[PDB]
């Protein structure tokens, strides 16, 4: 960091490229209200979309929410693996997990 | 008396552990680094380009293994 | 394989075809369950191995 | 030729299930000659069946289920 | 389209003489892998950080020398114009 | 936005990622809106 | 083919050379800029540099015999290096060997490669143009994604040129598999009810319609949901593939059509890798012909065609061929030389209890009772190592050769060669010229090639250490 | 009309009119200068309508329900 | 919350390398880490004994790769659990020695001894848990894949432009000696010595 901010160059760690020069530019992530949101749509020129580009771009604010898609059952799954899956699952969900007893043969 | 076998990584040691623990989990590590530093074209449709150092040789991932079985078949 | 066209032309159906090889299957575990050298005719037996 | 030792092998009633010969089912002549013909091309196809192929006629989802009842019993008894 | 021809010779550079935007990147490019891997403008397909050979015209659109040899080359026309 | 999404998830032909920015996969959004 | 150690040796060698092979890969050289950001003579320097390197990057560089060692010290402190050097090709006579050999002796190759069963039918692996190309086959197999609306890719292509009526049709197939689907469900819940007392199609779900004229080899059109790679873990990623193709070819049977044009499944929309797509195609492929499952054979698909456009995913989908060829097909199946004669050797031995007296041991474990710490480190390479060291090259094992299990004869299929390279690098920014391009020879004043008598120098390949 | 205008990579829009041309073109392209990559927006769209047409019993409820998310 | 005067929230930076790791006096903390066992030592041996039997059975249909797919295995464990069965079976059925009397080195004694204690506290999984075919991912697998050992340096200095920079001169692959059989048999065996150099292949 030192020699970078000093020299105005790039000295990038391998194991770790562009950790201390790269930036997101804030332009990126400036949030717009809907009436705003509006004028700019009518203001900009629009662009078509490329896929190239533009596939994988369906996202928008996110809440925490718990999955476990280890176990769905699915149509190609074979019988053993939703066995072994259906098990695994109801282990995991089991309310005697957390449980710790020292004792193999409890009293 | 037949010439023993002579391995080329461990011609004249033989290392072997001799400091606790004694029987901790040892994996073969060879590096990769980086074959070739200039832009490589998607094989079919993988990218191959490279995008990390950590790569193992012995442990040789998808993209590679596909760009050694093209090299094979290439004519020449 | 062996009898395939030969004996297929009462075969006519598929979930019938599925019992009746169920019925045919339990038939053979509950037989296994109980407890000439002429190579053109059905008398040749070879009990190799078949024993106590 | 018969099998060296394996997990399918040696096996007493498909050996001598394949030892048997390929009898019969049970105008004319064309009827004869419709019989013949069959008995050689399925003779014909079950040798190839033999060459090609070690265990068909089952499911490998089968004997998954097999498998699975075989454990779960163990797993009741114990 | 009326008015007056542009050069023939403009046509490399300039396939129309009206003035557009040119996209440019925001982010250093790199001879290096994962530098260039890091890059926003990365193309998983090709490897590369930009198009190669249309910066070989933006660098020869951005170069004196070529400019200064078509513009002395232009006079020296010019001064024969004189002659004819 | 995909070249963030990249980043923070490497993905694509040949890959196994979590298929979060595709279009046909669900995510747990605040605000409901469209699939599209 | 090959009959002659000699020739399998060569041929060895070639697959040797094509391991090593790299193409160059020429790569523009920035034009200096023609704004000075520094002194003149500097901007001179830069200019004159820039254009010898673009040189020594494009032009390549012969070997040591043709210039003496004062030249080329010269032009290694005078020219910046080239990039390739005369030791990074094979060569004319690996190649003109080759072509001899027919290793590597108008658009499309064809059959590249054909797997028969006979009395069951025949796999065949086929570079050409499904579309443009339409020797003969009853349905074309087309892959689709669930929502049988693609985007970009086969499918899409395919539709495309049908068009409406095609579409329509396909669309029709699907609402009525969608209809019977539901009705199917309301049938489950109102019987759940009585013991009591989703959405969309899955993979392996296959809709035959009429070609509407764009196939004219075939004369109907099987699409089929196919999944996708990224879900989950490449295991899973495979076993829906697997899954797919079971499905897909046992309905396609069961429907009766005899011939099937299929292309590379897996690959490009749905972002599968080739190489382990095309074991799996070949091998569902042959299961299904051979009718593995099945207790009530029904022998209708006994034509399989895998049609690809790309060269690599053709001779892919023919390396997976060959490999089940060697699986199946007792002809090709291959065994390790050890394997196969102390097993054409085996004996049947008589043990007692008395023989295995001194098979057992008092110990229950082994370790080693002595360190491998040398008390003397020269004294025991000069005594132990170098008397057994007759090259400086480190070589490895061969691997072991595969001999066909039927005759005993060498397979014209063998593994590729294991080289070493020390720390595990394989490569160099400078590699040293070498004379042993042409061992034991020079070049004399008239400019031809003549022995040299010299005791060769036993460290020569060990310098640098490979 | 049709428009290939060319930002970066060339992409050209379809109408449904111009497919065979636009396949035409692209076959050509792909011939004569290869790597030179061309996409399109061709028929997504065009697939949807004929899909929403052949099941307009639900399609109806289909767009009810995209325009309720919309909404939301 | 600390500071960075540049935006860049990703896995691969310095600060998250090796995330977890110490970086401070907690380094001589005696911390305990999960114990590795092998996937065939971890896999349950009722189901070692079904992937031995569909092998041993048909090893065409039931290929290694096929049996490694449909258990999420990979092709080494897959054979490994073959040979260790079939060893294991061909001593019990010749009566050479039991389980418990097969003499074993002291590593393998004690790999015995932690998949016991695994089955004993977890139990042995049902089903595998591999990947077929391992991807590029960015991992720390030792010192030896945080550098690039033939440009010898762990740093890589460029300078900031933006248009093209000279290319990096690339590495030429070592061009090594290999031996090659060619002829092999009962009696004698025959390779060929191949050096890749030789510019006069005949």
């Amino acid at each position: 960091r030192t020699l970078a901010n000093a020299t105005g160059q790039k000295y990038d760690l391998l194991v770790a490229p562009g950790e201390h020069w790269m930036h997101w530019p804030d332009r990126w992530f400036r949030p717009i209200s809907t009436e705003y949101a509006r004028m700019l749509e009518r203001i900009k020129k629009k662009r078509p979309p490329s896929y190239r580009r533009g596939f994988r771009a369906a996202i928008d604010e996110v809440i925490p929410e718990e999955i476990r898609p280890e176990f769905t059952p699915y149509t190609w799954k074979s019988p053993l693996q939703k066995w072994a899956e259906e098990l695994k699952r109801k282990r995991l969900t089991s309310h005697n997990v957390y449980e710790t007893e020292v004792f193999l043969h409890p009293p | 008396r037949p010439i023993p076998r002579i391995f080329p990584w461990r011609m004249a040691h033989n290392p072997l552990p001799r400091r606790y623990p004694l029987y901790k989990h040892r994996t073969l590590f060879l590096p990769l680094s980086l074959p070739s530093y200039s832009p490589q074209p998607a094989i079919s449709g993988v990218a191959v380009a490279p995008l990390t150092i950590t790569t193992n040789a012995a442990q040789l991932p998808r993209t590679a293994l596909l760009q050694s079985a093209v090299r094979q078949l290439r004519p020449l | 394989e062996r009898f395939l066209f030969l004996d297929e032309e009462r075969s006519k159906r598929r979930e019938e075809r599925e019992e009746e090889q169920a019925r045919l299957e339990e038939e053979l575990v509950t037989l296994l369950q109980r407890q000439t050298k002429d190579r053109t005719s059905f008398d040749i037996w070879e009990f190799d191995g078949v024993g106590a | 030729q018969y099998p060296e030792p394996n997990a399918l092998w040696p096996n007493p009633l498909l050996h001598n299930h394949r030892l048997k010969p390929f009898l019969h089912p049970a105008e004319e002549a064309d009827a004869a000659a419709l019989e013949a013909k069959q008995l050689r091309m399925n003779k014909h196809r079950l040798e190839h069946l033999w060459k090609f192929a070690r265990s068909y006629g089952m499911s490998w989802d089968a004997l998954d289920e097999v498998y699975i009842r075989f454990v779960q019993l163990k797993r009741s008894r114990e | 389209r009326a008015g007056p021809h542009i050069s023939p010779s403009c046509a490399y550079f300039f396939p129309t003489p009206e003035f557009t935007v040119t996209p440019r990147t925001f982010f250093p490019l790199s001879a290096h892998p994962l530098i260039r891997r890091i890059h926003p403008d990365f193309d998983e397909e090709t490897g590369n950080d930009h198009n190669p050979y249309a910066m070989h015209k933006l660098q020869m659109q951005w170069n004196h020398s070529l400019f200064i040899q078509e513009r002395m080359q232009a006079l020296r026309h010019f001064r024969n114009v004189a002659n004819v | 936005t995909q070249y963030i999404l990249n980043q923070l998830d490497p993905g694509g032909a040949g890959r196994n990622c979590s298929g979060i920015g595709r279009p046909d996969v669900r995510l747990p959004l605040a605000k409901p809106a469209a699939p599209s | 083919k090959l009959r002659l150690h000699q020739e399998r040796a060569s041929r060895g060698h070639i697959e040797y050379l094509r391991q090593l092979e790299r193409p160059p890969t020429p790569s523009p050289f920035p034009l200096p800029p023609s704004p000075s950001p520094s002194s003149p003579a500097s901007a001179a320097a830069a200019k004159a540099a820039a254009f010898a390197e673009q040189a020594a990057a494009q032009t390549p560089e012969p070997s040591v015999l043709v210039r003496s060692a004062e030249e080329w010290i010269k032009r290694d402190f005078f020219f910046p290096l080239s990039h390739q050097p005369d030791t990074a090709t094979a060569g004319e006579a690996a190649r003109a060997l080759e072509r001899e050999l027919g290793l590597s002796r108008p658009q499309y190759g064809g059959l590249l490669q054909q797997i028969e069963l006979p009395g069951f039918g025949e796999i065949n692996v086929v570079h050409g143009d499904l579309l443009s190309g339409s020797l003969a086959a009853d349905a074309m197999l087309v892959p689709v994604p669930p929502n049988f609306l693609p985007y970009r890719g086969f499918g899409l292509e395919v539709l495309e040129r049908g068009g409406p009526a095609l579409q329509k049709a396909a669309f029709v197939e699907v609402k009525r598999k969608l209809q019977q689907r539901e009705v199917a469900r309301d049938l489950l819940s109102g019987q759940a009810g009585r013991e009591e007392g989703e959405g969309g199609l899955d993979p392996g779900d296959l809709l035959l319609t009429p070609t509407f004229g764009v196939c004219p080899r075939v004369s109907l059109l099987a699409f089929l949901v196919t999944p996708y790679y990224w879900q989950g873990n490449s295991t899973e990623a495979a076993r829906r593939l697997r899954f797919t193709m079971r499905r897909a070819l046992d309905d396609l049977n069961r429907q009766g059509p005899g011939s099937l044009l299929l292309p590379f499944v897996g690959i490009g929309l749905y972002g599968y890798e080739p190489r382990g797509a095309a074991e799996i195609l070949v091998e569902s492929a042959v299961e299904q012909l051979l009718q593995v499952d099945a207790v009530d054979p029904n022998y209708m698909l006994r034509k399989i065609t895998f049609v690809d456009r790309d060269a690599t995913n053709a001779a892919l989908l023919a390396e997976a061929a060959q490999a089940a060829k060697r699986a199946w097909l007792p002809e090709h199946q291959v065994v390790p030389a050890p394997v196969y004669w102390s097993q054409k050797q085996r004996r049947l031995l008589d043990v007692t209890d008395g023989m295995l007296m001194f098979c057992r041991k008092h110990t229950r474990l082994s370790f080693k009772k002595h360190h491998g710490v040398i008390r003397r480190q020269k004294t025991h390479y000069f005594s132990n190592v170098r008397p057994f060291l007759w090259r400086s090259s480190r070589v490895l094992e061969p691997p072991p050769l595969l001999l066909y299990r039927h005759s005993g004869k060498p397979a014209d299929w063998q593994l590729p060669a294991r080289p070493f390279y020390r720390q595990g690098v394989s490569g160099l920014l400078f590699p040293p010229r070498l004379r042993r391009g042409f061992p034991s020879m020079r070049v004399n004043s008239k400019g031809q090639f003549v022995g040299v008598n010299k005791m060769p120098y036993i460290a020569e390949k060990a310098q640098p250490r490979l | 009309x049709x428009x290939x205008x060319x930002x970066x990579x060339x992409x050209x829009x379809x109408x449904x009119x111009x497919x065979x041309x636009x396949x035409x073109x692209x076959x050509x392209x792909x011939x004569x200068x290869x790597x030179x990559x061309x996409x399109x927006x061709x028929x997504x769209r065009h697939l949807v309508r004929l899909g929403x047409x052949x099941x307009x019993x639900x399609x109806x409820x289909x767009x009810x329900x995209x325009x309720x998310x919309x909404x939301x | 919350v600390d500071f960075s005067q540049n935006r860049f929230p990703v896995l691969n930076t310095a600060e998250n390398f090796r995330y977890w790791k110490d970086r401070g006096l907690d380094r001589l903390l005696p911390r305990v880490f999960p114990l590795k066992l092998p996937a065939h030592r971890r896999v349950d041996p009722l189901l070692r004994e079904y992937i031995f039997f569909l092998h041993s059975m048909d090893p065409a249909r039931f290929s290694i790769r096929k049996l490694g797919e449909r258990y999420g295995l990979k092709e080494r464990t897959v054979e490994l659990i073959c040979r260790e069965f079939s060893v294991a079976e061909f001593l019990r059925r010749t009566e050479l020695a039991t389980p418990y009397t097969r003499r074993v080195s002291r590593e393998k004694a004690v790999l015995r001894m932690k998949e016991a204690l695994f089955s004993l506290k977890l139990g042995y999984d049902q089903l595998g848990d591999e990947d077929l075919d391992e991807q590029e991912e960015h991992e720390f697998r030792g010192f030896r894949s945080t550098q690039d050992w033939i440009q010898r340096q762990n740093i890589e200095v460029e300078m900031m432009s933006a248009f093209p920079l000279p290319a990096k001169r690339n590495p030429l692959p070592k061009r090594v000696d290999v031996d090659v059989t060619v002829h092999n048999t009962s009696k004698l065996k025959v390779m060929n010595w191949i050096d890749p150099n030789d510019k006069v292949v005949f």
